[PDB]
């Protein structure tokens, strides 16, 4: 799962607005929202992927 | 104690020429400071 | 503060004795990087030092 | 061994000039000097609360 330069092929969620409960999947790629500011479905303060 | 240094006091009238007098009064808490420094001896300040 | 340090001799205030209130900070918006290792910056407001 | 940021307005934002806090925070078996503000609500009385 390794090479030169680095492999990206492997995804890890870095953001939820709370924790999964057993066995759950979320396959959702909307933008998280941090803050009190919207998103607007771009990223931004407070707004990543 | 517990990481705090805690001082208590209560301050009374009297009217004696000497030695600490009778009867009984408890101390209130006075302050908690949070400070964690080692204590192992004290010295009283006094005004000439 | 008007004037910042050089990097090379970086300032450190000490807080303490004090009250904070780290979503003033959080939600201005003001800030182009806010990243916080090890605690969450919207449970940071939960928590004492 | 030190050298001067040239900072002109005009530079590419790479070379612009950024000001940085670092919050650091402890957390130890020592007292609590300062914690968040943990906001009240509104008191009610004479119901099951």
């Amino acid at each position: 799962d390794s090479k030169v330069g680095g492999n990206y092929n492997y995804l890890y969620r870095l953001f939820r607005k709370s924790n999964l409960k057993p066995f759950e999947r979320d396959i959702s790629t909307e933008i998280y929202q941090a803050g009190s500011t919207p998103c607007n479905g771009v990223e931004g303060f407070n707004c990543y992927f | 104690i517990d990481g705090y240094f805690k001082i208590y006091s209560k301050h009374t009238p009297i009217n004696l020429v000497r030695d600490l007098p009778q009867g009984f009064s408890a101390l209130e808490p006075l302050v908690d400071l949070p400070i964690g420094i080692n204590i192992t001896r004290f010295q009283t300040l006094l005004a000439l | 503060a008007t004037r910042f340090a050089s990097v090379y001799a970086w300032n450190r205030k000490r807080i303490s004795n004090c009250v904070a209130d780290y979503s003033v900070l959080y939600n201005s918006a003001s800030f182009s990087t806010f990243k916080c290792y090890g605690v969450s910056p919207t449970k940071l407001n939960d928590l004492c030092f | 061994p030190l050298q001067s940021y040239g900072f002109q307005p005009t530079n590419g934002v790479g070379y612009q000039p950024y000001r940085v806090v670092v919050l650091s925070f402890e957390l130890l078996h020592a007292p609590a000097t300062v914690c968040g503000p943990k906001k009240s609500t509104n008191l009610v009385k004479n119901k099951c609360v």
